[PDB]
RNA sequence: UGGG
């Protein structure tokens, strides 16, 4: 849940490159800022950086 | 970790954090209502109680959970493993191709060598195989050269020969006290499900036959197996670094 | 043995292994920039591994500044070789074209007639021959082998998987039939929630302390034990209410289904619809029958005052076009016209997409 | 005599000695027994559902006169067997039916009611059974619960050691422990103040706790304390004297009695002055006054001039006082002796530590003492003064707190009330301060007379109690607002508390475990076991150093040998063979009564207690014909001591020697030539034995055995027998006599005997029949063998030939040299059966169905798959094959062309189903066995589910025929007999179908009777017979109970075959465990003069270490075991006539001297001597009693008849050089066994495995990958020989480093062997953990 | 529970 324990936006992307409401999947898009969310794709091991 | 049974599975620790700031959201919701003092104040103790929970479980409160009791944890006691270093760190990592099997002794393979099972082989020395199978040329992707390992042909038998000549092994049993309680052998190919070890040295490991399993560890790179023949070799060093009265003496 | 509690610990779950193509690559011996192309083609593979984006998408999402498309075509075709048989490179022609190419290498008409029918004429040859045999100049039953051989090729990938993720129901709410009635007892009842509390009781004055905690220890633990026990309470009771009310308000061994609005079966209890159309999300129901507690809500007005929803006009229409047909008539409208003589009052034009609908062959079956 | 139907085909011979006066019991009775005190019908309240009934109710709610009252109890029948609810998964229980009644009294009328309702109970619960084996069957589990050791409740005086404060200064305390409820405690500070603790709180004066009894300070002192009368009146002032209180004594004045010299100033105190002055009779004299300020008043007197008073009790008075008191006008005053000799003064600076003299006060501060919380209303005083202190509910003594409460106060009444009354407590203080006076003794804790074990029946009754009370709180709040409530006892009764209760208890608990299966001998030893653990309990680590220690009560009750080693010692136990167990939970041994000159033969059972006080003569010693004693002085015990007495001062007797050892460590033949410890060992390694596939009988032996082997349920106990009729190797009838029968039904006796089946541990278990055809039974018999059973005689394991030396070396320490001819004998191989399982689930996308094989697999897999996809019996299935195909479907495809081509070529399923399968795993080859699937109702089983059906009904119909075919068979019988008595047609009437039409209708009164008679009973049989076959035929089938998520469960068994290899780890029953470093060649072992090789050599150098002198002498007897047994086998190889050979065993078996075996030839005519012959060929039985052995003579004679060298040595030769050994060679037969451990599971040599999600760390278990451990001390090491690279590696690379993986596998494989280290993640996880804290560490660059 |  949004604002929350290990939610999305801040602490990373849950899986893989994939972003929140399907956009911006992967590869050529990596500096953005998703439509509703905060999200941003990582390589999903910075879940224990942040 | 959550399981097919059990559904979501929460740690101990988990629900510190949702408790903290529960107590928090109703001591900030509560806060601006302008309501008496008295229940403020018992805001006040309840998350310091909380807070204090969280960092040290230990003394104070000591909450319980209503399922499982106990305890819990906390991040005093999450530091490393026993609230020590010990466990998840400062040599207590697994390392890799690690023993797990039987001691025997035969009257033959001289003091430097020992007995290592054909069946134990194939396996710890499996990147060596694939290495000498693309070296060779007969194979090309790594997956044919894995079917073959899998198929175990009588090649590789022959491949595996090459490999494990000179290349050392070093054996270590498991209440390692003196030092010499791990040394490093050369292995010789033996028939059986068990490992041929040199009696003479059996008086430095302190044991005996009843059927005790051991440690066995592969040095990889090149240094290492300097640092096994160079030292560790029980053919290298006798005196033990206590009496100065020699040892392996025979009984 | 048990160890009390048993273990019950975190326990690293050590599954993952979604795609190992990364660990494929990473013992491919490239030079510099191939590791990077590699790397920029395994992330586009779908989870099938067919049909996967467009070859001109990927240089396009390069930022080539040159690296022309024949050194990343030339990885495509080397990393498909190392793949399980192959991987992705879409077309649905290129995975029959290299799984017959390091397969065998020779038997019986294999190449002869599998480099035409891969090459040209492939899905005008999948449904029927026919003609068709007088284009490959086979005669008879020479190609029976062919196909056959083709049959055995075969998703191209989807063979390493490891997906333990079965996702299954399990319990949740249960319902009963006896005596005449096919009424719900509710037959989950863990009792934990009830027991916990009854327990916890217990709990509360076995601190054993001797600092009495009367006013943090004590007080604060029986207002979380009134919280969660009245909490869960207050679910099961709601649950167990709404499961006995959607029960007596519809019966399943009755053929066909009846329309709920969401409001009244929110009126009877005379509780907001947000409430219990979120109640009713996440929570199933298992009967003797199927194997949700959101298929039995369905809410329509069938357009018509001769009776129900869609629903049981989507079962009855699909056993309708299920043994229909006698000839080739591959017909919507006289479906439509059939539905319409028992006053469902059934438009017919829109019938069809909700006919052909969840895996119906329609309109396609013509 | 000496039949037994089984010892007749073979003969044990035994040493003797010693006469045996008493059989061995049953010795699984206690087991059962106590199941048998759990359910009865007992009016007089013992222990049981009786005494929880009349316990909990009645019940009443408050203030609403509504009582239920309970009337007895009943149990049904269980819905299945023990096989087929085994088989089935299905815990085996039995329903509870007890019965209880409303009672509804009038509105506003006393002591009446409107109506009273008595209705027919609601089933509640239900409670398993104990099966005849003593094994609780729960979910298919054995399920054996331990019997619990704790202490006794009761009074306790402890003396703590006396060392607290270091200054020597001696602490007598005591502990009152109730059954349940709070536990009180009085202890006494070095203060010299008695000090009370309840429950652990904190240490309260013995005052403030009795003055909340109502015992004024006058009366505490007057009733505790014994005052001297003293009275100062007209200037006498004289006091009364005490001779018998007063022993020693200062004088600081001459002392006149009478106007007569009495005792002089500084006079010797000595007893002749005291006698001298005792004799005389002395009235009161007078003293000086300084004597009184020493002297301290007792009660509280008061001037009678005014009402104030002085103080309340101890306090000193001054000259000055004299005055007050004097003028006063007090005549006497009663002070207490005020002397310390053995006595001293006490309770009074208790008195000086609190203010409160009053119940009230008193009450208060102990309430707030005691609870922490809010301060007392007075209402809380009153209600934790009665509900925590006595009370009928809380606080219950019952048989065990009040016999030992009254017996430790020497009180006669051995019974009373469930509570404490007001002079309990008192009389508890009063000798409590006499321990401390110097009178009586320090109980010891050690001590078993106050140390009591509960059993199961106990520890169920208690847990059905607290689920009963549990419903009994929420059965009182409904009878409140129900008012009038139709069929009251239906819905106001819950199981769940009590299902949930017993069913929780017997499911999990650390007193309840699985049995281990392997051998008999761990089952009986596992059934009977002492454990201090348990819900009192004592857990571990702590309590435990002296009563670890061995104890002199320990004798002949609990067998100091078996118990395991490093964590348990000292704690787990074995009884006695012949120990029991009192009614009131206490052990007892026998012992033979001795009256005058001569020994009785009756025995009598005796305690700890008792036996303290009596004497018992030593095991061993000799005896006359009519019973009297050789020797004057003879060795006995008094008390705690040992030593030799009169004939004439001996009380008992110790009847057998073995009372002292358990069943497990009896089977041990020369006990005393063994080390204590080292049989300690050998007692431990027998009991994991595994069994092999030919029992061969023990040479060297006991003959508990038997006892062990019919005792242990294992085998077939055949009851009622009689003539065998069909014998078969599942299957074996028996034809009941005529003598023994009951009146109608006939039938006989049918046995059905278990084949192969998995067991806990893997193995496995079978019965073959012992008896051809054509023979009589005797009940009591044994119809088959379980596992390492042979005749009724239990063999764990297998006997080999020994020689003792080394062999080139090959045999190091303890380790052992094998022949080939072990491996091709067979001998020394096992049989180990796996369960697989698989499951089919409803998921949310729909059923899981099973059938149709298995999409994406060749023809290679499906060939072996039928049935809807499962193997057939008796397939081979090896490596990684599927046994079971699954289809889970998909059903997320949705739309575009890809979807309509991928399914124009394929079609069907077309990709939208997963593979997942059962996939049998790798390291695992066998064949199958059985088929175990269970289905669920109404779900269209189908698939090979009706095979099963088919057999098991072809089965019941087969077997159910039989009985009916003997009804038909008499009745046919009696129906030809009247047929015969008048017009008989002989074989003709035979001929003619349905009994000639009845005969037509012959006489008048056999048409009117006997025809009718003989045509209902045949079609009574019919119709009966008929009817209860249909009714079996409907119980075969029936729907399966399951998971309302789960749809159906498949179960499919595999056998794996183990041929003993190098891999070893056997034992002997001596504590001699090796291990096979070599396998040699028949050619290659030695061999003596006539060409016989050795099977198996072991290293001498191990016997005078460990002190084993059984080993040898078990091989020396063993050769003059085998030896005659080869006479007589050479004997019938020339078939000698009966006389000669008859001749030669009975000159056999009545060799020796004494040993008390009568049994002879010339008894059993013509046959069965050529059959016991038979038997013996291989080698004879002889068995040895534990503490009665052989002698030295007796093997060496014995030995001479078998024609062997004396020396019990042989010259042998080698098999390779062929040169003759120096000096002689011991050579022997000797029981050698096999153990569980093995080396097929003990190697794993882990490579590259799984890694975990945190700490980027290998796993630690096999199967799954461990990567073992690399700990400390090893990291330790390495620095020893400072190699910084070798464990460089293994520190980073080798675990911790995510690159170092990848990249370090990258290098080996093209050859580089470069290291480049990384930097581990670990240290990584302690950074974060460490910046969660408000502790900040960061690196420096 | 069990092995060193």
């Amino acid at each position: 849940e949004r604002d929350g324990l290990f939610c999305a936006r801040i602490f990373g992307p849950v899986k893989d490159y994939e972003c929140l409401c399907g956009k911006y999947k992967r590869l050529k898009h990596r500096g953005v800022i998703c439509e509703k969310c905060g999200v941003e794709v990582t390589q999903t091991k910075v879940r224990r950086e942040r | 970790v959550p399981l097919d049974g059990g559904r979501f599975a929460t740690s101990d620790l988990n629900d510190l954090y949702r408790r903290v700031i529960n107590r928090n959201n109703r001591l900030k919701r509560l806060l601006d209502l302008a309501a008496p003092d008295i229940i403020v104040r018992n805001e006040k103790r309840m998350l310091q109680e909380a807070v204090d929970a969280l960092l040290d479980n230990g003394r104070r409160g000591r909450a319980i959970t209503g399922s499982n009791k106990r305890p819990l944890k906390s991040l005093a006691d999450m530091i490393k493993g026993k609230q020590g270093r010990f466990r998840q760190n400062l040599l207590g990592k697994r390392v890799d191709y690690s023993g797990r099997s039987v001691i025997t002794v035969g009257p033959y393979l001289r003091l430097h060598q020992c007995g290592l099972p054909k069946k134990m082989a194939l396996e710890l020395f499996k990147p060596f195989i694939y290495g000498k199978l693309e070296l060779r040329g007969l194979a090309t992707t790594i997956k044919a050269a894995k079917k073959m390992v899998e198929r175990e042909e009588a090649v590789v038998w022959d491949i595996l020969d090459e490999v494990i000549r000179e290349h050392p092994v070093l054996l270590n049993r498991a209440p390692t006290l003196h030092r010499l309680g791990i040394q490093a052998f050369e292995p010789v190919l033996i028939e059986g499900k068990a490992i041929q070890l040199h009696p003479l040295v059996c008086a430095a490991y302190n044991a005996d036959f009843d059927g005790d399993q051991m440690a066995v560890h592969v040095p990889l790179t090149l240094e290492a197996q300097l640092e096994a023949r160079a030292l560790m070799m029980s053919t290298n060093n006798i005196l033990s670094p206590a009496n100065g009265e020699p040892i392996i003496v025979p009984s | 043995y048990q160890d009390d509690e048993l273990p019950v610990y975190q326990g690293e779950t050590t599954q993952t292994l979604q795609d190992y193509l990364m660990w494929q690559v990473e013992l491919t011996p490239f030079t510099d920039t191939d590791r990077a192309i590699a790397t920029s083609i395994v992330d586009a593979v779908d989870d099938t591994g067919y049909l996967t984006i467009q070859i001109e998408d990927i240089v396009d999402s390069i930022g080539d500044d040159e690296i022309g498309l024949e050194e990343v075509e030339a990885v495509l075709k080397r990393i498909q070789r190392f793949d399980p048989v192959g991987v992705a490179a879409k077309d649905l022609r290129d995975c029959l074209l290299i799984q017959l190419s390091q397969f065998a290498k020779e038997t019986p008409w294999l190449e002869e007639a599998r480099l035409i029918i891969s090459d040209h004429l492939d899905l005008l040859a999948n449904h029927d021959f026919r003609t068709l045999m007088r284009v490959t100049r086979l005669k008879e039953e020479v190609l029976k082998e062919a196909v056959n051989l083709i049959q055995s090729l075969d998703x191209x990938x989807x063979x390493x998987x490891x997906x333990x993720x079965x996702x299954x129901x399990x319990x949740x709410x249960x319902x009963x039939x006896x005596x005449x009635x096919x009424x719900x007892x509710x037959x989950s009842i863990p009792r934990l929630k009830i027991n916990q509390q009854y327990a916890a009781m217990g709990n509360s004055a076995r601190n054993d302390a001797d600092g009495q905690f009367i006013r943090s220890n004590l007080q604060e633990a029986r207002w979380l034990i009134k919280s969660l026990e009245s909490a869960n309470d207050t679910l099961l009771r709601v649950s167990r209410c709404i499961v006995e009310q959607q029960q007596a308000f519809f019966e399943q061994g009755e053929e066909y289904m009846k329309p709920m609005v969401l409001a009244d079966i929110a009126q009877a209890v005379e509780m907001h619809e947000s409430t219990i159309s979120r109640v009713t999300t996440q929570k199933y129901l298992h009967s003797p029958r199927g194997i949700x507690x959101x298929x039995x809500x369905x809410x329509x007005x069938x357009x018509x005052x001769x009776x129900a929803s869609s629903t049981a006009i989507r079962a009855l229409v699909k056993k309708l076009i299920a043994a229909e047909n006698p000839a080739k008539p591959l017909s919507d409208s006289k479906l439509t016209s059939m539905l319409s003589e028992q006053g469902i009052m059934v438009a017919r034009r829109t019938v069809a997409k909700y006919r052909e609908s969840l895996s119906i062959p329609p309109s396609n079956q013509r | 005599m000496v039949y037994s139907y089984t010892e007749k085909k073979r003969i044990r011979k035994d040493f003797g000695k010693r006469p045996q006066v008493l059989d061995v019991p049953y010795l699984l009775s206690i087991q059962l027994d106590s199941f048998q005190k759990f359910i009865e019908q007992d009016p007089e309240g013992q222990y049981g559902l009786e005494a929880a009934f009349r316990s909990v109710f009645p019940i009443q709610s408050y203030s609403g006169n509504s009582e239920l009252q309970y009337v007895s109890y009943r149990l049904g029948e269980p819905v299945f067997d023990v096989q087929e609810c085994q088989i089935r998964g299905v815990t085996y229980s039995a329903p509870l039916r007890v019965k209880l009644r409303l009672v509804i009294y009038e509105r506003e009328a006393p002591e009446g009611t409107v109506k009273d309702i008595k209705e027919q109970e609601v089933y509640m619960g239900e409670i398993p059974l104990m099966t005849d084996n003593g094994t609780f069957v729960i979910n298919g589990t054995e399920r054996v619960i331990v019997s619990q050791l704790h202490r006794s409740p009761g009074v306790f005086f402890d003396s703590d050691k006396g060392k607290t404060h270091s200054s020597g200064k001696v602490l007598y305390n005591a502990r009152i422990i109730p059954y349940r409820g709070s536990w009180l405690d009085f202890e006494f500070d070095p203060k010299d103040n008695l000090f009370v603790r309840i429950d652990r709180r904190r240490k309260l004066p013995a005052t403030i706790i009795l003055r909340a009894l109502n015992y004024t300070t006058e009366q505490i002192l007057d009733l505790f304390f014994e005052k001297v009368i003293f009275e100062i009146r007209d200037n006498k002032l004289q006091m009364e004297l005490v001779p018998e209180r007063l022993r020693g004594e200062t004088a600081s004045f001459d002392i006149e009695a009478n106007g007569k010299v009495y005792v002089e100033k500084g006079r010797r105190i000595t007893a002749r002055h005291i006698r001298q002055l005792e004799k005389d009779d002395v009235k009161l004299i007078e003293v000086p006054v300084e004597y009184i300020a020493g002297k301290v008043v007792a009660k509280d007197y008061i001037d009678e001039s005014t009402g104030e008073l002085i103080c309340a009790a101890n306090m000193e008075l001054s000259l000055d006082l004299l005055a007050k008191l004097s003028q006063s006008g007090h005549k006497r005053i009663e002070t207490l002796f005020t002397n310390d000799l053995d006595h001293g003064p006490y309770i009074s600076e208790t008195l000086r530590v609190d203010p409160t003299n009053d119940r009230l006060s008193a009450l208060v501060e102990i309430y707030r003492m005691m609870r922490p919380g809010e301060p007392p209303t007075r209402e809380a005083a009153e209600s934790l003064f009665e509900n925590l202190f006595f009370s009928e509910d809380r606080y219950d003594l019952s048989a065990v707190g009040r016999m030992k409460f009254n017996r430790s106060l020497l009180r006669e009444e051995i019974e009373g009330s469930g509570i404490l009354s007001k002079d309990d407590i008192i009389d508890v203080m009063k000798k409590l301060i006499d321990i401390r006076n110097g009178k009586g003794e320090v109980d010891d804790i050690d001590h078993l007379g106050n140390r009591r074990i509960r059993s199961v029946g106990e520890m169920a009754e208690n847990q059905f109690r607290v689920g009963l009370v549990r419903v009994e709180r929420a059965v009182k709040e409904r009878l409140s607002l129900g008012d009038l409530d139709t069929l009251m006892p239906q819905d106001m009764i819950n199981a769940k508390p009590i299902s949930a209760a017993v069913k929780e208890f017997f499911g999990s608990s650390q007193l309840s475990q699985f049995m281990d299966q392997n051998n008999p001998l761990s089952e009986i030893t596992h059934k009977r076991r002492i454990s201090a653990l348990g819900p009192g309990g004592l857990t571990r680590e702590r309590a435990g150093f002296e009563v670890r220690d061995v104890h002199p009560t320990h004798y002949g009750r609990v067998c100091p040998i078996e118990t395991p080693e490093g964590p348990n010692i000292g704690l787990i136990n074995s009884l006695s063979v012949y120990a029991q167990t009192n009614e009131y939970g206490f052990l007892e041994t026998p012992y033979r009564k001795v009256t005058d000159g001569v020994v009785t033969d009756e025995i009598h059972y005796l305690s700890a207690i008792e036996e303290g006080n009596y004497v018992i003569a030593q095991a061993n010693s000799n005896l006359d014909e009519e019973g009297h004693f050789v020797e004057d002085l003879v060795t006995c015990r008094s008390k705690g001591e040992s030593s030799l007495f009169s004939r004439d001062q001996v009380d008992y007797m110790d009847v057998s020697t073995q009372q002292v050892v358990s069943v497990g460590a009896s089977l041990i033949p020369f006990l005393e030539h063994d080390d204590a410890n080292r049989a300690l060992m050998g007692a431990n390694m027998q009991r994991q034995a595994v069994p092999t596939l030919r029992a061969d009988k023990p040479l060297v032996g006991t003959g508990m055995e038997r006892a062990v082997a019919v005792d242990s349920g294992v085998t077939a106990v055949a009851k009622r027998g009689g003539v065998v009729q069909y014998v078969d190797a599942s299957r074996i009838v028996i034809k009941v006599n005529e003598d023994e029968m009951y009146p109608g039904e006939a039938g006989i006796d049918i046995y059905n005997l278990t084949k192969y089946t998995r067991s806990n541990q893997n193995t496995c278990i079978n019965q073959m029949p012992c008896v051809s055809l054509g023979e009589p039974v005797e009940r009591g018999d044994v119809l088959a063998d379980g596992p390492s059973t042979d005749l009724g005689e239990l063999a764990l394991g297998q006997n080999m030939r020994v020689a003792f030396m080394p062999w080139n070396g090959y045999n190091f320490e303890d380790s052992i040299l094998v022949s080939e001819r072990v491996v091709q004998e067979d001998r020394f191989t096992t049989i180990h059966i796996q369960e697989l399982a698989c499951v089919s689930r409803d998921t949310k996308l729909g059923p899981e169905e099973i059938t149709a094989d298995i999409p994406n697999v060749g023809e290679a897999a499906l060939s072996k798959l039928d049935e809807s996809g499962i193997v057939y019996i008796g397939a081979e299935v090896t490596g990684g094959d599927i046994l079971v195909g699954k289809v889970t479907p998909k059903g997320e495809t949705q739309l575009t062309p890809e979807e309509k081509l991928l399914r124009a070529i394929f079609g069907e399923k077309a990709s939208d189903v997963k593979d997942s399968s059962l996939r049998v795993p790798n390291g695992v080859s066998g064949t199958v066995i059985d088929v175990q699937v269970f289905t669920r109702d109404g779900v269209e089983k189908d698939k090979r589910a009706l095979e099963i059906e088919e057999m098991q009904l072809k089965q019941a119909k087969k077997d159910l025929s039989e009985e009916l075919q003997i009804l038909e068979a008499g009745l046919f019988s009696r129906i030809r007999a009247v047929l015969v008595a008048g017009g008989v047609e002989a074989e003709k009437l035979d001929k003619l179908p349905r009994d000639r039409w009845l005969e037509l209708g012959l006489t008048d009164e056999e048409k009117q009777n006997q025809l009718e008679q003989l045509a209902e009973q045949y079609d009574e049989l019919k119709h009966e017979f008929e009817k209860k076959l249909e009714a079996k035929r409907r119980k075969i089938t029936q729907g399966d109970d399951l998971a309302p998520g789960v749809l159906k469960i498949v179960k499919v068994y595999l056998a794996v075959k183990r041929r003993i290899q190098p891999g070893d780890k056997m034992a002997g029953r001596h504590g001699n465990k090796g291990v096979i470093s070599k396998i040699n060649p028949i050619e290659d072992m030695p061999y003596d003069e006539n060409g016989t090789p050795v099977d198996i050599v072991l290293n001498p150098l191990g016997v005078p270490s460990r002190m084993n002198i059984g080993q040898i002498l078990e091989t020396h007897l063993g050769m003059a075991a085998k030896g005659i047994g080869d006479k007589i086998n050479a004997m019938l190889k020339q078939q000698q006539e009966v006389a000669k050979l008859r001749e030669f065993i009975q000159r056999a078996y009545d060799l020796g001297a004494d040993v008390r075996q009568k049994v002879d030839l010339s008894t059993f005519s013509d046959e069965e001597v050529m059959r016991l012959a038979e038997n013996l060929r291989k080698g004879m039985p002889i068995a040895t009693p534990v503490f009665d052995g052989a002698k030295e003579a007796e093997i060496k004679e014995l030995l001479k008849l078998g024609d062997l060298p004396t020396s019990g040595q042989i010259r042998l030769y080698d098999g390779r050089t062929g040169e003759q050994f120096e000096r002689p060679v011991t050579v022997g037969y000797m029981y050698m066994l096999k153990l569980n451990h093995l080396v097929d599971d003990k190697m794993h040599a882990r490579s590259t495995g799984s890694y975990s999600l945190v700490t980027q760390q290998p796993l630690g278990g096999k199967a799954q990958f461990g990567g073992q451990r690399f700990g400390e001390m090893e990291v330790w090491a390495l620095e020893a020989y400072g190699a910084a690279y070798t464990l460089q590696e293994m520190l980073t690379v080798k675990s911790d480093d995510v690159n170092g993986r990848t990249k370090m596998y990258k290098n080996i494989v093209d050859g580089n062997h470069q290291m480049e280290p990384g930097m581990p993640e670990s240290f990584n996880v302690l950074l974060k953990e460490i910046r969660s804290l408000g502790i900040n560490i960061e690196l420096e660059d």
